[PDB]
């Protein structure tokens, strides 16, 4: 209450160093501070919302202002595959002259960094074309952070505080988030489509000072209203079409063509203003379905009591679980989490299969950064979620309200389920292992033609079923006649089939024996980390070991040496075994469509049809051949321009190793050496003087192990990240 | 006041670690005063090396 | 996967994985438990120490006899 | 200080008060067991939190409960 | 003919394949004297190398197109001894083992100290149990016909 | 002719809402009463701005048609309407669907 | 114009050094 934790006294009272480091560790888990109460904990939330905001806002005007006064912006808009592009400038007192000599890159007259986030390219699409545009963004989005820490300010004070009452209106808050929050900003983002950046595209300017003096369509409003909507599709761009340019265009400004356009290589920008039309329409269709004030709509609570199956096969259904969320933040959070880690990995997968940038297909780094950094945040988002749904288990769960419900049948049989996960883990692990030991030796011995090698017939199937005939069979899509194929012929296949049948984009790529394995290492690795997560979760409240798990929180050492030994006994502890199997199954994907890609875009593709079927394979052909150019970035002979990367390489290694430290030495070892050190500084003349204010002890348990998991997801991050860029730049191809 | 010696009874309590299991009732305590009278003994021991325990009349079920 | 974890977790599951035994009636009299934690952190180091002292073996048998 | 909580289903074999090393726990008079007596953790302020006395406990759940709480130098097992 | 794939003996890579063997062994054969022991040892492996890659044609794969061969797993009718017979003799050696390990338990479930037997196991009993798993899948369908599979 | 199509879905959507579906939709609403928090209503609770607007709603037609329910049924006619033009207006043919 | 050399010593050294001698005189204050 005095000292540094003012929100914790218990942490202010110790004379030990842990109160430092406790104290930056609890700042933010509000229902720990003393003297706690809904409104308050609902208040601090709405304003750290505010204060997340404003920092966004800010990170991106930055962005925008560096690119704007250190970047080629207008040198790279005229030819976009001849230059590239420049982040911002570098100034190092410690760089010597031939780093200087050598970091200058591009038009810059100084050592500048070379922008792979590919932001030029999503800023050219849209429909920039000068550095004041770009002044003009940072300055708004500046406005925005600023706004957005006075509204924090002003909601923070007592006349503006809200209620919690106003917190928990679920029904208000989900249909204006449905309708004003989805469905307008897509309608706002339709009408830029249409009236600046396509004009943009075919030449023409449009701008704060003439944009009431262009019509975006000759027609006008009429078509709209009258009826006859398909005038707005009479004349698409023609397939000669050059971006920027006013030869072969044409006057149509939403249409359903499908496929790429064949200069750029990806989508029209019609077809997005189309598809962001109707979901703006759909949205704001759907938006209207819960009750609020004016006496029509639907109630969640008797929509969630009304399902319970006859027969009792599901206990009492869904009786109770209203007030369970409603009550709990966790279960939000949890619910939240997942849905966002689902639509990352959704993002990922699909950004790089049908680019909606120009001439970003062609630059091929951007793809691979924004791919793995996009699964990674994707695969920590899902971490957490089962973490919060955990939290959730322990603290804020009733057994007396959920009483037969969904949930507490789940609690019920909570065996069968790791039972049954355990054998899935089991039988996927054991066989592809199995199989690879196998090819490796047949390899090894000298007969390949004794491998293991199955295809995989059923994503075969699917594909053809999408009109690909580089297999056989001819099924829906891929059948001439058919209902399938009629019904849709008329529209969108003559541009789908052409975009799926060329060998050069990334649409539906070949597939053979080589990748069925990995597939099936990508399930292992889901499946295993499943299951941890969900023993954690299920475990949490107790088991036989502790049968009063609950009592002692979420977070805890342990329970003693007794009972033969209780160590990482807690939930904290499962989420911290899942992290590594995380890492580990992002890193099998990230390494399998870097190498994929990489052979697909090198021009031979036989290297990977024939060299992954084997591990010898992979750690040859892949990493040891590629990290070549890599390891050469600065030698006794001189350096160049990939030497940062280079030693960015090494930096990881040491990272990495370091956690190892903390990982396997324990706390008993170091709290004697600390008392020795301790004797020593005090016994010792003219440093006797100097004494501490705060006793030195080791670190804790839970503190330790947070601490090696940190070290070695950093250096984990770090080492693959230099290494993809460098490998990915060196050759450009 | 108990169960007879030699019966076999079924636990109910959750906190024991053989819970929904069958023991052996051994003895029990004719006190009215002591709380949990009953002493039973299982084949299988706990996680403690022990195998034999101590419940009150409403947390043993004869079977 | 020795030296990073602790027993609690691995009871824990195989207590799960016992029930599922016994609900098949195959569970044996030597109730399974998990190891104590001076043998796995035994086990850990005599499997990191055969790892690396064999990659060394390999590498240096293999080079040296290959080049020389 | 942490905590130590002592329930009734204990049985007086005095084993988590031989087993304390820091004189925490003692013995009392009782009335609900054949050997008519009960622990009882008066010295609260001087545990440590080694945790024997739940090492040392016969029962189906320990009869003797310690939670960890807030540290002190006498919790911390500091001699400088 | 599945998947685009290509009929083993008609495939070229193949032929190309065996050729590169042969004339990898028969490099090492040329070093040795005609009547010593290696050359016979060498003429036998190339002697086996022919016959695998005869036999490898006789029975009907299709090898892709980097010439090695490639397993079906659908179902189909002229893929079967691939996966699904091999399949079903596995499934019944792994029943054989499992219902006699079951029976040896419960078999010795009965006496008062069952650890004793598992860390010391009896041998008449054990071969008497044995031979019972040649007919495991009917004993397993009337124990489950009759509930006696599942404890309660 | 647009004005006669609108004219024609809107009328009939209203005639169905006032004659046909009335007792269902009321009897419906009337089922599920107004969303709970805790066992009591969001304005029970401390909200204000959760307050039924009773004013707005009260009407003097025989049945107890207001403007809310002008509003739904004259928004789903629209929307009908203006589906029909729309797939009226373009030439698609599926050829053998 | 020059700004960068103006502007990195004194995020890279002169703001450290402040916020670590606020930082440290807050959390040592009783
Ligand atoms: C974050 C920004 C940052 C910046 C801008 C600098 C800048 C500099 N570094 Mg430092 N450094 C940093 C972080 C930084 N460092 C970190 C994180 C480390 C740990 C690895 C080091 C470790 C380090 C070493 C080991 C050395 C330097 C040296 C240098 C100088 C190189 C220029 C030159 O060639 O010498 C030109 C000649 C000079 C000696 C400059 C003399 C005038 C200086 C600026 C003093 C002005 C006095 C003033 C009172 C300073 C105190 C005020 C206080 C607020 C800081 C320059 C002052 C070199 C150095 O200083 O030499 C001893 C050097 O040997 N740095
Ligand atoms: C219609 C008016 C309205 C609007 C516009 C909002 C909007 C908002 N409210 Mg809500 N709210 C309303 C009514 C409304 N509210 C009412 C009536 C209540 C009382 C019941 C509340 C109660 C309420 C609370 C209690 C809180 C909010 C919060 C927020 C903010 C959410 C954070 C965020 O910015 O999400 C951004 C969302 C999106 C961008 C929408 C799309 C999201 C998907 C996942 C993305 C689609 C991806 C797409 C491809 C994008 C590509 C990006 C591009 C770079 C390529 C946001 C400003 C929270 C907050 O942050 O407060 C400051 C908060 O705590 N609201
Ligand atoms: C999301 C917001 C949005 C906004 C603010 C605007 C704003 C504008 N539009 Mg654009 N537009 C948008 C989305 C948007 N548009 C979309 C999604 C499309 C694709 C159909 C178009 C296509 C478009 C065309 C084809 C034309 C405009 C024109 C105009 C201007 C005249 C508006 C007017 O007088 O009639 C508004 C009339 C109404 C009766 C209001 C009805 C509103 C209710 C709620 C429905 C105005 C600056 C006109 C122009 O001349 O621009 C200079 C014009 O010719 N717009
Ligand atoms: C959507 C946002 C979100 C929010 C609002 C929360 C909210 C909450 N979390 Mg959850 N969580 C999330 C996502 C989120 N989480 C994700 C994605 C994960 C998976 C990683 C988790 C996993 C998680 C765990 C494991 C725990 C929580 C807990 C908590 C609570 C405590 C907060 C705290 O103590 O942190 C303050 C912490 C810090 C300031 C110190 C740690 C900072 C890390 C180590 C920084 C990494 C270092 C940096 C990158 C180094 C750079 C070096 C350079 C070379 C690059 C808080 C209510 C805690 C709980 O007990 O709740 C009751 C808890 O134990 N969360
Ligand atoms: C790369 C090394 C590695 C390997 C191979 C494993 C393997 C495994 N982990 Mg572990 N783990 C590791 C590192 C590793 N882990 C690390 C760094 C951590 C972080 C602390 C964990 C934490 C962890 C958790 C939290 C969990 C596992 C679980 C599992 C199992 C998953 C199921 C399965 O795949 O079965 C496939 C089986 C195999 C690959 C095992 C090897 C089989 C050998 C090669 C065959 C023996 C044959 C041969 C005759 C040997 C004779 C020996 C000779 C002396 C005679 C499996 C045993 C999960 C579990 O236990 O599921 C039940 C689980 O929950 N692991
Ligand atoms: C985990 C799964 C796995 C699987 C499914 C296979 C599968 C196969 N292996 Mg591989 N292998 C594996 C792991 C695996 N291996 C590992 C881990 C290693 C390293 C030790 C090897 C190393 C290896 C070698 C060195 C060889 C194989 C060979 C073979 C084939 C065996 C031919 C045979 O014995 O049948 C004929 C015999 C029988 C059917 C025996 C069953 C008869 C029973 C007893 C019935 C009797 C009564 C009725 C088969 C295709 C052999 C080959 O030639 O492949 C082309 C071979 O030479 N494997
Ligand atoms: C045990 C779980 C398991 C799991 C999680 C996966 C997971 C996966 N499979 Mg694999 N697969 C399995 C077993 C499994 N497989 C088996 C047993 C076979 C037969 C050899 C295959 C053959 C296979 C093919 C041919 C393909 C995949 C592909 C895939 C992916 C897409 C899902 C799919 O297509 O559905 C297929 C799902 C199953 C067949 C369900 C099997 C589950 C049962 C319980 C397995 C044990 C059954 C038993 C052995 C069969 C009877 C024996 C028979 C001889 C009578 C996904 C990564 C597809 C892919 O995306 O590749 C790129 C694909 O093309 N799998
Ligand atoms: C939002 C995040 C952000 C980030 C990460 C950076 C990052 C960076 N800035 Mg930029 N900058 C930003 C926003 C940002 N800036 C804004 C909003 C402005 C307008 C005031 C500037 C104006 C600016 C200048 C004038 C300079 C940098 C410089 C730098 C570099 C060295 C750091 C420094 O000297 O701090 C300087 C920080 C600021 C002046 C504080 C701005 C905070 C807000 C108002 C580094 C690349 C230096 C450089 O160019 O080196 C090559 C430099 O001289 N920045
Ligand atoms: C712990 C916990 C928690 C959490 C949880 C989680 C985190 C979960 C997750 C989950 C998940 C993560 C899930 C997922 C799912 C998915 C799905 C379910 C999918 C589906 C899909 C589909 C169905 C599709 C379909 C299709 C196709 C195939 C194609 C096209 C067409 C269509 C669309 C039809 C909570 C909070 C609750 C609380 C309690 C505890
Ligand atoms: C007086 C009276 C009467 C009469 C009445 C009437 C005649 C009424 C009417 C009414 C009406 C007549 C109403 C209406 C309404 C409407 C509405 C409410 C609408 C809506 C709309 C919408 C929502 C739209 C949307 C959209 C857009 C904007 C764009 C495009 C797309 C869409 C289409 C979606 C009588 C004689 C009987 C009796 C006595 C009294
Ligand atoms: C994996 C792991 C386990 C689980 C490991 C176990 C249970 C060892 C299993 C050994 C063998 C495989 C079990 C079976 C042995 C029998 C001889 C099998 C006989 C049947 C045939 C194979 C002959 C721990 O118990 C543990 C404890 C403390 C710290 C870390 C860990 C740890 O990492």
């Amino acid at each position: 209450a005095l000292r540094f934790p003012r929100f914790s006294q218990g942490l202010a009272q110790d004379p030990t160093t842990r109160r430092i480091w406790f104290g930056i560790a609890t700042a933010h888990d509000f229902e720990n501070h003393d003297d706690i109460t809904e409104e308050r904990l609902y208040q601090n939330i709405f304003a750290s919302h505010f204060g997340q905001l404003a920092i966004i806002f800010l990170w991106t005007s930055g962005n925008l202002f560096h690119v704007a006064w250190q970047g080629n912006f207008e040198a790279w808009v005229q030819d976009p595959l001849h230059v590239r592009p420049i982040a911002h400038a570098i100034w190092d007192p410690h760089f010597g002259q031939p780093a200087v000599e050598a970091f200058t890159r591009g038009g810059a007259l100084g050592p500048v960094n070379i922008a792979y986030s590919g932001v030029y390219q999503w800023w050219y699409t849209i429909g920039l074309r000068t550095n004041g545009d770009l002044y003009t963004g940072a300055l708004f989005l500046l406005f925005l952070s600023a706004i957005s820490l006075i509204a924090g300010w002003l909601h923070l004070q007592p006349k503006w505080k809200p209620s919690v009452s106003w917190f928990k209106n679920a029904e208000s808050r989900l249909n204006h988030h449905l309708s004003g929050l989805f469905g307008v900003s897509s309608l706002a983002w339709t009408g830029h489509l249409v009236h600046v950046a396509i004009p943009g595209s075919r030449g023409e300017y449009v701008r704060w000072n003439n944009f009431l003096g262009v019509l975006p369509h000759p027609q006008g409003l009429g078509p709209l209203f009258t009826g006859q909507w398909n005038l707005y599709a009479q004349n698409p761009d023609s397939s000669s079409h050059l971006f920027g340019t006013s030869q072969g265009t044409g006057t149509a400004i939403l249409t359903l063509l499908g496929g790429f356009h064949p200069q750029t290589q990806s989508l029209w920008l019609t077809d997005i203003a189309h598809h962001h039309l109707a979901i703006a329409i759909l949205f704001l269709v759907a938006g209207h379905m819960y009750r609020t004030n004016f006496g029509i709509g639907h109630s969640i609570k008797d929509l969630l009591e009304a399902h319970i199956p006859p027969g009792g096969r599901l206990g009492r259904g869904h009786r109770g679980l209203y007030d369970t969320i409603n009550n709990s933040i966790h279960f939000q959070l949890g619910l939240a989490l997942a849905s966002l880690g689902v639509i990352t990995s959704l993002v990922a997968q699909h950004m790089y299969s049908l680019p909606a940038y120009a001439f970003i297909a062609q630059d091929f780094t951007t793809q691979a950064a924004l791919y793995t950094h996009h699964q990674y945040i994707a695969g920590f988002i899902m971490t957490g979620a089962f973490a919060h749904g955990a939290i959730f288990f322990i603290r804020d769960y009733n057994p007396e309200q959920n009483e037969d419900n969904v949930l507490a049948r789940m609690l019920d049989h909570k065996e069968a389920i790791i039972s049954h996960l355990s054998w899935a883990s089991l039988f996927l692990g054991f066989h592809t292992l199995g199989l690879y030991v196998h090819n490796d030796v047949m390899l090894a011995f000298g007969t390949p033609e004794k491998q293991i090698l199955i295809e995989p017939i059923f994503a075969q199937w699917i594909q053809s079923a999408h009109g690909k005939t580089s297999y056989g069979f001819d099924v829906l899509l891929s059948s001439t006649n058919s209902p399938a194929f009629n019904a849709g012929r008329s529209i969108w296949l003559p541009g789908w089939l052409n975009a799926i049948n060329e060998n050069s984009n990334s649409l539906f790529l070949t597939i053979g024996p080589g990748d069925f394995l990995v597939h099936h290492a990508i399930a292992l690795g889901l499946h295993t980390t499943t299951l941890i997560l969900v023993k954690g979760a299920l475990d949490a409240r107790g088991s036989k070991l502790m049968p009063d798990k609950k009592d002692f929180g979420y977070s805890f050492p342990c329970d003693g040496p007794g009972r033969g030994g209780t160590c990482d006994i807690s939930a904290w502890d499962a989420f911290y075994l899942a992290v590594f199997w995380m890492l580990n199954t992002i890193g099998w994907v990230t390494f399998y469509w870097h190498w994929k890609h990489i052979t697909l875009w090198q021009g031979n593709v036989s290297q990977f049809n024939e060299s992954s079927t084997y591990l010898m394979g992979w750690l040859r052909d892949y990493l040891w051949l590629n990290s070549s150019q890599l390891i050469n970035g600065y030698n006794p002979f001189g350096m160049n321009s990939l030497s940062v990367w280079a030693w960015m390489f090494l930096f990881g290694h040491l990272v990495w190793a370091t956690g190892f430290m903390f990982l396997i030495s324990w706390r008993g070892y170091w709290q004697e050496l600390i008392e020795t050190l301790a004797w020593a500084h005090e016994r010792t003349p003219l440093a006797n003087l100097i004494r501490w204010r705060d006793k030195p002890v080791a670190l804790s348990i839970v503190q330790a192990r947070l601490v090696g998991l940190a070290h070695f997801s950093v250096g984990y991050i770090f080492t693959y990240a230099a290494f993809l860029i460098a490998s990915t730049s060196g050759k450009f191809g | 006041i108990g169960p007879k010696r030699g019966s076999k009874v079924k636990i109910l309590r959750k906190e024991s670690y053989w819970y929904k299991n069958v023991g052996s009732v051994v003895a029990v305590d004719q006190d009215p005063k002591t709380r949990y009278p009953v002493v039973v003994r299982f084949a299988k021991v706990n996680y403690a090396n022990i195998s034999t325990n101590n419940y009150a009349l409403d947390e043993v079920e004869e079977v | 996967m020795f030296l990073f974890s602790g027993r609690g977790y691995w009871q824990e599951l195989i207590e799960s994985i016992v029930w599922a035994h016994n609900k098949l009636k195959v569970a044996p009299a030597t109730q399974p438990r998990a190891l104590s934690i001076v043998q796995g952190r035994a086990v850990g180091v005599t499997h990191y120490l055969l790892g690396g002292i064999a990659t060394t073996w390999a590498f240096f048998l293999a080079r040296i006899i290959a080049v020389g | 200080s942490h905590s130590v909580k002592i329930y009734d289903t204990c049985i007086g074999c005095t084993q988590c008060v031989r087993a304390c090393p820091t004189d925490v726990l003692e013995m009392i008079p009782w009335d609900g067991c054949k050997a008519k007596q009960i622990a009882s953790a008066p010295r609260t302020e001087d545990c440590v939190g080694c945790k024997r006395c739940e090492s040392a406990c016969p029962t189906d759940f320990l009869s003797v409960r310690v939670y960890l709480w807030h540290e002190t130098t006498r919790s911390m097992g500091l001699a400088y | 003919d599945i998947s685009g794939l290509t009929p083993c003996k008609d495939s070229k890579q193949f032929a190309k394949r065996e050729k590169q063997q042969i004339k990898k062994l028969e490099s090492s054969l040329k070093l040795y004297a005609p009547e010593s022991a290696p050359a016979l040892a060498l003429n036998a492996q190339i002697e086996k190398t022919k016959r695998r890659f005869d036999n490898y044609g006789k029975y009907g794969l299709l090898c892709g197109s980097d010439g090695l061969p490639h397993l079906i797993v659908n179902g189909d009718q002229r893929h079967w001894g691939e996966f699904i017979t091999p399949g079903i003799l596995f499934l019944y050696i792994a029943g054989w083992i499992g219902w006699v390990g079951r029976s040896y338990l419960i078999a010795i479930s009965g006496e008062k100290k069952p650890a004793m037997k598992e860390i010391i196991i009896d041998v008449p009993l054990a071969s008497r149990i044995i031979f019972r798993g040649f007919i495991w899948p009917v004993a397993a369908y009337r124990e489950f016909l009759n509930g006696d599979l599942i404890a309660k | 002719s647009p004005s006669i199509v609108i004219s024609l879905s809107t009328g009939l959507s209203l005639f169905l809402g006032r004659f046909v579906f009335f007792n269902f939709q009321r009897e419906n609403v009337a089922k599920q009463g107004l969303p709970e928090q805790n066992g009591k209503t969001h304005f029970e609770a401390g909200d204000d701005r959760a307050k039924e607007y009773v004013s707005l709603l009260k009407s003097n037609d025989p049945i107890g048609f207001n403007i809310v329910d002008v509003l739904a049924w004259g928004s789903i006619g629209h929307i009908v309407a203006y589906y029909i033009l729309a797939t009226s207006s373009n030439g698609y043919d599926p050829s053998f669907f | 114009n020059n700004l960068p050399s103006i502007f990195v010593p004194l995020v890279g050294l002169v703001f450290p050094a402040i916020a670590m001698a606020s930082l440290f005189l807050h959390i040592q204050k009783n």
